[PDB]
């Protein structure tokens, strides 16, 4: 039952590691999208409020 | 003095053409002709001799060519030991229905701050009561607080109760600001200061002056308020050498207040919409707000934090104007732990072994470290569970949990909200208490033995109470 | 006394349209009828575009301008150490005027790519962390970056203080005199500063430029370049000095006021296309002089206080990318209990090693190497003593080290006593003893060191080496302090 | 990130609160008895 | 009227984002500055001075009152979008409905963690 | 003709011209300036003024001030006598060593090669380095994004790779210092004087530096790339040579671009980039290529904002790259030099019609068993320990010891041409070399010297 | 690309073939082919009759290769034509209109040259007034009945455009 | 000229992303207001009267067709984006080229699920 428990559990873990680095991936491709974005919102907000003048 | 016309309105800004005597910046200018008092500032010079103002009060009902009145000086209050016990606007009148302020001097609302040279470095430990405060972010003697919190955290119910312990125990002339707040807080206090006797409206012996400038005020009001409330601290501390308290709620509105004009007085906005003079307009404002080698001004300072950023550009540049943040936090508050303070982002610039003494300091480390650490075993907690926890780790979870608990405090203003009664636990109490949940003395005791009490005596009657009961 | 002058066309936020003044130039400084300074930062067709250096309260519409035919310049010299100064030079600290008696423009160009020579002679900190893992050195620019109050003041106040061992010596050459520019700080933060550096006797080679918060933006703007200044004098002398910016960020926001105001077209984060230009200008003139130019050096510490870490934001990213290296300070280590909170993954020194003294360089690489071991290896802590003896060795020698590296504030070490602490530590003096006590050990095996083995320390400051005579002496010394040890 | 789990709120950090209330209310029903 | 009168009135403004945009595009043409998200300057005045006016009045008035509950629709649960945290800065406590709640049975959907009332047991029955 | 300054803002100029306006991007003369003030035209503002941007500082210029133009763009000096000398955007000696003595001057705008100069067919440029010239070698003429910054020998390849394609195919180099920090800079000269490639006594110098440094206007960090790609294109055209070009860094010629831009007053695009980003990148760009008398390769550091390969200066600049270096910290800490990461540098021209079917097949191959070597590490059976002898030996001989070098390790330099590198590769892979110790291939040249040094 | 014109022909396939009264389909801003693969779907199945009286269906298109004008128009047009058919025959309609964003969409290309300070998203500041003002329209009243389906896309799935 | 005169032909725009952004840069110059990403907000326009004019022609018009290849550049795989999402709003389908598929050797990198063509279906030969 060991050597059975502490191979599922290595492959388990292994399991929750990839699937976690690649959420992470996903996750990080959507916070650069993000950011990117809010920096040329502001850009365009002040942009917008100087040409109103 | 001078007589100028009304050429445009908009908004809360007011365009006035002077033929002759064209008044400095930040003169009050009085438009004639209007039921009640309507007063202008002027910002700028327009040139072609023509102002642009920010008006104190609603700017409806302005006609072109509604002839307006140079007074010669900026916004004059007055000021001395007859404003106590009186609430005045931000152009000082009195707004209580009690009559006039019968001052024998009137003190202009804008002023330069003090020099260099008349800085103090006294740094003397204000013990408030509250657990959290004195252990983690002492505040001191003469210096400014700051309170920061987004928007239901605590900010009202936390400087109401730094009002009763201190204002209470204190001997020098409170001063309140109300600055951009609700009105039903206003009248709240104000009777909550009547029924304590600080406020007396008989046999003048007063001790606190009201200054109440609120949500529904225009922009040029809502930012004009704060300066009138220091103007009047500042009388107290110069032309008395009394030591003051100064109450402010909330600074962050008078920051807002700018912005809401930045744009109509003809200025690109800065990051965030906010006013590209935001930081010096915060400086010439918060340098006032001082100690001097003349007196003593104690302030606290009720910060909004939008959206519970603490990265906004107004919370960030008053961060670097006060001694001892006190930051409260929304995860806390859902904890139910009351006050919200957060233990690792509040700070205190007397949290110096050498000013505190070295017990004080190491036991303030000890509980920043142990809930540090409990932060870093959460996500093993999350991942493993508890069960498959070290038991050093169980120890410390333990330990931390207690501590979070023991640092809560029923406040006597709350006493509706809790049930609970007030409990004012002196420094050394608290310091000995932390103490003795680090070294584990109390290990044997449930976490919820330690959730609003003061001193750990109260801990212990409250474990042999729960027990008793089941 | 005849002058050229113009009329203030309109005046409004700190800046004065100014008709005429048809002669005035760029960055030219003139004078307002109520004595109020000025300088001319837009020449436009029709009007100048003033700041005003204070209350526009006192300028009105009418006012007279005059010229002064001068761009911005500050006294400088050896009279203003021990000073507290503004953004112009003017003294504030009530002890009467500067007796300088040589004048420098505040915006003067650095040195070009030949009277240069590599930076190689170390700037010493005190702060062990620094000293050893990301060393600084005399002509570099390492930026003190991190959140709010984190430490990077105590890392500027602890770098000033530890100069008193050189200042007070009789070595010329290893002189480093101290300034100390404060943008957009409280009047009262500035004065408990100077305050502690007068305690520590650290004024008499110091000096405090003080623009603070309640100062126009003219003036916050100005004051790095005034400071730059009064260090090139040393710089030009073939003397050393070192510069503190506290902080640019400030600077920056005053820069983006004036100019915002101005009407200058506005950028990301409503920033003037011209700050990354600002700041280099001004970082590049602390540079390391050969000695065909005196020798002389200028080493640049400028602050910048990021918003949660965020080191992506755009004046974090141009300072960083115009500094030699970063020391970066995190407030989860600093609550870990570790202080000063270094972040050491994260710092760094792209000059290094060439700034280090042999002895340092000897303990420091091995330091280096075993905590980037344990840094690798350093999430297996919590589970540590189910994996081998090897990993569990890793992770002793890394908190180890990492314990090693804490200090007190205010009190800078010398570099013989850090380069000895850190050879106990490396040399595995400090694996039987038990991490919650080496601190404590660090404390009382220093005062042994420094009562009675004042040989030691003085043959290593003298060699700069651990030369085997010197390293057979510290082994005997570590151990028999580590066998009689409580 | 010491507090990320947490501090995000989500499935993991409403889990491990509902453990952490668990175990310590099954250790403060022991710990009260035993008074 | 009512609450100046001795009575007691109930205003719901239904709803305040609504009102936002309105004002937005009112003074966009005017030719107004535009702030955050197009927004004017003062649309936290805007806010504030309408939910100012609810009171309650003192005997020597009349006693009467006026309750306001304005209501605010978020993007996606943004509760610190700009309108939102205006008016969650201006009123007296929140009533937060949630999605996740509504659709997990939980109906009204009232979070309960999240609803705050500034007033509390002073505005309640004893028996409740 | 001679126009007036009218107008003074920061780095930008405006100048009334009463006769002849200068046409667009003409360099002016400030007159009556103790050091030279040059303007570039960017804009016809109407009413005979022009708005330009300053290749200087601007303190002490006076309104009415007289302004010269010079009638065409900003003119350097190109020709041999440009080797081994630091000039700055407008083509000044800052080095110290007196004039720039050339017989040519060369305008720095310039248009690219016409659709009927371009060399139709793909091919390589063999620089001498093993781990290039397999896995990612650099086409004639194209763009090689060179990643990886501070301690992993950027500076010693630059200078091999100078000193190798001066050796073998006979061209010079440029490097231009875009935005490059006065420290560096200083330090970049001196280890180029020390390693023999500038030669301060005789005229047998391989690089010409062009530096604008970090305190320089915006307009001058935007123009030095163009004013190194100038001195190429004098080499390329006139002397039919292969030249390299060095571009460091290229996000500050882009981050200098947006600057630029944001003083003239336009709106920023996404990102707060300059609406013309890519035909900035573009114009500048379309200048490094093969035309039919030589061709220019660019080497150009990479710089990616945020960690963000997406961020517009890296996605418009990879729109332009024919190769990828990526100098690796964990491959330098193997003791493994040059450290190129073999996995992670890329070229377009990879591909068997272009290199050939058995250099493609031979550099598959050693990607391949470098792979598997590293998923044979993730776990650490019959052939697995053949695979991880022989990736190791193929680790060890991707190293290489460079002439740059020889007077710090004292080792000889090494050119190895191609056709050695991949039969080298080739035996290896074949399984020639199984009885060697892995320690005969680290830093040796051809497959030969690895036998040799096994020998012993 | 995530099937609004499938869905919205399955409709016109479920409750517009068997329908009552008559029914509307305005095509704004979409595709020219789409709108002639209706039109000859509509003629084989027999709902458009090109030989009599007895056709059901009114069409209404201005594509995406139209200027914004008529883009912004066409709504209003289709509109118009079922009002008709609710006011003045007190029948039940049916209106279908893809895409009704494009007609936002329109405004937004010219508003710009309008002289309008532009609001959030670089969107007309009139969105709101202009979107109640044509959507008002499109409503049920006691004199006859409209059953409207609405396809409006979505820019970069961003359901807080 | 080929479609209206009873010849096929096609067409290949390598790529429209590229005009998006020359367009962007003419829009940003000429001070137009940026919609996202900076782009104006006819950029959806730009390309919709563009690949319109790709047609079929009945027999009366000859019956000659012009058939129209776009080609766009998406970042990190981003097919969600502002300019991708508008030319798939206008195109009759998609062929989704992934890089996942490309660098493990699988070429043309077409992903089958994810590409589709809707009006070719009825095109295809009968053998095929
Ligand atoms: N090595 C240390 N040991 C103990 N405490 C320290 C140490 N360094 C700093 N502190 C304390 O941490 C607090 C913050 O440090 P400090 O003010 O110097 O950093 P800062 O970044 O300049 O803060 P601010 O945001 O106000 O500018 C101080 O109260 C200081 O006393
Ligand atoms: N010390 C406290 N004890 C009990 N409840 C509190 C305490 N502080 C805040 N609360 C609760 O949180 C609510 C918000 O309080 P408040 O002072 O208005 O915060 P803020 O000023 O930041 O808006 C209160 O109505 C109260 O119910
Ligand atoms: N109900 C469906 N069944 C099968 N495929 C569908 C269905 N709806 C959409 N699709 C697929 O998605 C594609 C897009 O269809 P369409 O409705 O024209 O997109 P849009 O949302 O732009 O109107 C279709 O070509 C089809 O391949
Ligand atoms: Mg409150
Ligand atoms: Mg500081
Ligand atoms: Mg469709």
């Amino acid at each position: 039952s060991t050597t059975s428990e502490q191979s599922a559990r290595m492959t388990a873990m292994d399991n929750a590691s990839k699937n976690a680095s690649e959420m992470i991936d996903k996750l990080t491709l959507t916070f650069n999208r993000t950011r990117q974005a809010v920096i040329t919102k502001e850009l365009i907000e002040i942009i917008s409020g100087a040409a109103a003048l | 003095a001078a007589t100028g016309r009304i050429v445009a309105v908009i908004g809360a800004v007011v365009d006035v053409q002077f033929d002759e005597g064209l008044p400095p910046i930040l003169n009050a200018l009085e438009v004639q002709g209007r039921e009640t008092r309507l007063v202008l500032e002027v910002a700028q010079h327009l040139g072609e001799s023509t102002v642009r103002t920010i008006a104190m009060d609603g700017t409806e009902g302005l006609v072109r060519g509604q002839k307006v009145l140079d007074s010669g000086a900026p916004i004059k209050i007055p000021v001395g030991p007859e404003t106590l016990g009186r609430i005045m606007n931000v152009i000082g009148e009195p707004i209580d229905e009690r009559g006039p302020i019968k001052t024998k001097q009137f003190a202009p609302i804008h002023a330069e701050a003090p020099e260099f040279m008349e800085m103090s470095v006294e740094q003397e430990i204000l013990v408030t009561g509250i657990k959290v405060v004195d252990l983690l972010a002492p505040y001191a003697k003469g210096g400014k607080i700051g309170l920061f919190g987004g928007a239901g955290v605590g900010k009202t119910v936390l400087i109401m109760e730094l009002i009763n312990n201190v204002a209470k125990a204190h001997g020098g002339y409170s001063v309140f600001a109300g600055v951009g707040e609700r009105t039903r807080e206003g009248n709240d206090l104000y009777h909550e200061m009547i029924e304590s006797g600080v406020i007396n409206l008989k046999d003048a012996t007063s001790k606190v002056a009201l200054v109440y400038g609120q949500m529904n005020e225009p922009p040029g009001a809502r930012a004009r308020v704060a300066l009138t409330g220091l103007t009047v601290a500042e009388y107290f501390r110069d032309q008395e050498g009394q030591d003051v308290l100064l109450f402010i709620d909330n600074i962050f509105r008078f920051t807002q207040a700018g912005s809401e004009v930045s744009a109509l007085l003809g200025r690109i906005p800065s990051a965030v919409g906010y006013q590209p003079t935001l930081a010096t307009d915060m400086g010439t404002m918060q340098e006032r707000i001082t100690t001097t080698k003349k007196g003593s001004i104690t302030s606290v300072q009720a910060i909004y934090v939008p959206a519970d950023d603490l990265t906004d550009p107004a919370p960030a540049t008053t961060f670097a104007h006060l001694d001892a943040t006190t930051v409260l936090s929304r995860a806390i508050a859902e904890l139910g732990i009351y006050p919200a303070v957060d233990p690792l982002d509040s700070t205190s610039r007397i949290m110096d072994p050498n000013i505190v003494g070295s017990e004080h300091y190491d036991v303030a480390r000890g509980v920043q470290k142990i809930l540090q650490d409990y932060k870093s075993l959460q996500d093993i907690i999350a991942i493993l569970g508890m069960d498959e926890l070290s038991e050093e780790d169980k120890l410390t979870v333990s330990r931390a949990r207690k501590i979070q608990r023991f640092l809560s405090q029923p406040f006597q203003v709350a006493e509706v909200f809790t049930g609970h009664m007030g409990k004012l636990v002196p420094l050394k109490e608290t310091i000995k208490g932390f103490q003795q949940i680090l070294a584990g003395e109390y290990d044997h005791l449930p976490e919820q033995a330690f959730y609003m009490v003061g001193p750990i005596e109260e801990a212990v009657a409250k474990a042999d109470k729960l027990a008793e009961e089941h | 006394d005849l002058e050229e002058t113009g009329r203030v066309l309109s005046i409004g936020d700190g800046i004065a349209r100014v008709h005429g003044l048809r002669n005035v130039q760029a960055e030219e400084m003139v004078e307002f009828s109520s004595g109020l300074k000025g300088m001319s930062l837009n020449l436009e067709p029709d009007n100048v575009g003033v700041v005003v250096f204070g209350n526009d309260k006192l300028i009105k519409e009418g006012d007279i301008v005059k010229r002064t035919g001068a761009i911005v310049d500050v006294p400088v010299g050896e009279e203003l150490l021990g000073r507290v100064v503004d953004a112009l030079g003017n003294a504030i600290d009530g002890k009467g005027p500067i007796g300088s008696k040589t004048r420098r423009r505040v915006g003067l160009k650095a040195p070009g790519i030949i009277p240069r020579i590599s930076v190689r002679e170390p700037m010493q900190t005190g702060i062990k962390a620094v000293d050893s893992l990301v060393p600084i050195g005399r002509g570099q620019r390492e930026l003190i970056i991190g959140d709010r109050q984190t430490g990077k003041t105590s890392i500027a106040i602890d770098t000033i203080i530890n100069q008193k061992r050189f200042n007070d010596g009789s070595d010329e050459k290893k002189k480093l005199y101290c300034i100390y520019v404060a943008i957009g700080q409280k009047r009262s933060t500035v004065a408990q500063l100077v305050k502690r550096l007068t305690d520590a006797d650290a004024m008499k080679y110091t000096i405090v430029v003080s623009a603070t918060a309640s100062d126009a933006a003219p003036l916050q703007y100005l004051a790095p370049y005034s400071g730059c200044s009064m260090g090139e004098y040393f710089r030009d002398n073939g003397k050393h000095a070192l510069i503190i910016y506290d902080d640019l960020s400030k600077q920056a926001v005053a820069y983006r006021q004036m100019s915002l105001l101005l009407r200058r077209p506005p950028g990301r984060e409503a920033y003037p296309g011209d700050v990354f230009y600002l700041h280099s200008r001004l970082l590049e003139r602390a540079a390391k002089m050969n000695d065909a130019f005196g020798g002389g050096s200028l080493t640049a510490l400028p602050v910048i206080e990021t918003q949660a870490g965020d080191v992506s934001a755009y004046i974090p990213t141009n300072v960083i990318s115009i500094t030699d290296g970063q020391i970066f300070l995190e407030t989860e280590l600093f609550y870990k209990g570790i202080r000063p909170a270094i972040n050491v993954g994260l710092s760094v020194s792209r000059v290094g090693s060439a700034a280090q003294t042999r002895a340092m360089k000897q303990v420091a690489g091995t330091m280096k190497l075993e905590l980037a071991q344990y840094r690798e290896v350093a999430a297996f802590a919590q589970f540590g003593s189910d994996l081998d003896a090897a990993t569990q060795q890793l992770l002793s020698r890394g908190v180890r080290l990492t314990e090693l590296l804490k200090q007190g504030q205010y009190s800078p070490m010398a570099i013989e006593e850090q380069v000895a602490v850190i050879y106990a530590g490396v040399r595995g003096y400090l694996d039987k003893l038990e991490p919650s006590k080496i601190t404590k050990f660090e404390n009382a095996f220093l005062s042994h060191v420094v009562s009675q083995h004042q040989a030691l320390l003085g043959t290593i400051r003298a060699d700069g080496k651990i030369s085997e005579q010197s390293d057979a002496k510290l082994k005997e010394i570590v151990t028999n302090f580590l066998a009689g040890f409580e | 990130g010491a507090g990320s789990i947490r501090e995000a709120g989500g499935a993991f950090g409403k889990r491990e609160q509902a453990e952490e209330e668990r175990y310590f209310r099954a250790q403060s029903r022991e710990q009260l008895a035993a008074l």
